[PDB]
C-alpha cells in the first residue's frame, strides 16, 4: 500500500513518490555524476 | 483551538461498542470481531457492514484482523469525514435522546462556545457521546449540557487533550 493504491516498484527513498525505471536517469542522473567520480572532497563522509 | 481529523481507531472502536451495546473500556483492541462477538454471526456480520458501509473497502478477513491492524488498514484510505453509516448514527441519538428544539447544530455551537473545539473534535466529542447513549431522552437542556461536558472531557482523556 502507498496512497491506498497498492504499489510494486521503485520509490524516491526520501519522499516516497512512485519512480518509473524511465524517468530515474532524467530524476537522478544529474545527481549521481555530480556525487560519483573524483570530486571535490565531502566532509559528511570523511568524519566532518 | 487545534482541528486534527478524527482518527479511525476511535470511529471503529465507537461503532464495534454501539452494536455490541457495551462502554468503550468492555472492549480492547486486542481482541478480534469473532472473538468479542461470542459466536453470535448475526451480530458479526452486521458489525462488519457497518464498516463496509463507514469507510467502504475492507481488508481480506476483518473478523479474524484484530481492531489495531483494521483501524490502520481503514486509516490508509480514510479521507478523516464523519461517514454515513456515523451520519445516521449521530441523527437518531440526537432526534431520540435529546430535548425538543436541541438539534445537531445547536449542541455543535455549544460546544465550540464552551471549549474552543473545531468541527474536528466536535466529530469525535459526538461519536464518544454514541458510545454510551443514555436509555432515557434528557428533558432539561442543563442536563443535556452537563453530559456533553462530561463527553469532552472524557474525549480530551481518551486523545490527550488538556482543557
Ligand atoms: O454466526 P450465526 O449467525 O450463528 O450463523 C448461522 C450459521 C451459518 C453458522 C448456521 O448456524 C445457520 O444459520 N444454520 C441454519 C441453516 C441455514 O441458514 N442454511 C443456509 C446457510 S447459507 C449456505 O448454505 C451457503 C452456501 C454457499
Amino acid at each position: 500500500n502507498l496512497k491506498g493504491r497498492p504499489y510494486t516498484g521503485w520509490v524516491d527513498s526520501k519522499t516516497k513518490e512512485p519512480v518509473d525505471d524511465k524517468d530515474v536517469k532524467a530524476k537522478y542522473e544529474t545527481s549521481i555524476l555530480e556525487h560519483s567520480g573524483i570530486r571535490l572532497i565531502e566532509p559528511e563522509l570523511f568524519n566532518g | 483551538i487545534a482541528d486534527e481529523p478524527v482518527k479511525a481507531s476511535l470511529l471503529l472502536h465507537v461503532l464495534v461498542a454501539h452494536k455490541l451495546k457495551k462502554s468503550l473500556d468492555s472492549i480492547p483492541m486486542s481482541k478480534t470481531i469473532k472473538d468479542l462477538v461470542g459466536g453470535k454471526s448475526t451480530v458479526q456480520n452486521e458489525i462488519l457492514g457497518d464498516l463496509g458501509k463507514e469507510f467502504g473497502t475492507t481488508p481480506e478477513k476483518p473478523e479474524e484482523t484484530p481492531l489495531e491492524e483494521l483501524a490502520e488498514t481503514f486509516q490508509d484510505t480514510f479521507s478523516g469525514a464523519l461517514g454515513k453509516q456515523s451520519s445516521s448514527l449521530l441523527s437518531r441519538l440526537i432526534s431520540s435522546k435529546m430535548p425538543g428544539g436541541f438539534t445537531i447544530t445547536v449542541a455543535r455551537k455549544y460546544l465550540q462556545t464552551r471549549w474552543g473545539l473545531p468541527s474536528g473534535r466536535q466529530d469525535g466529542v459526538l461519536l464518544v457521546a454514541l458510545s454510551n447513549e443514555p436509555a432515557a431522552r434528557l428533558g432539561s437542556e442543563a442536563d443535556a449540557k452537563a453530559f456533553l461536558d462530561s463527553m469532552a472531557q472524557k474525549y480530551a482523556s481518551i486523545v490527550g487533550v488538556d482543557l
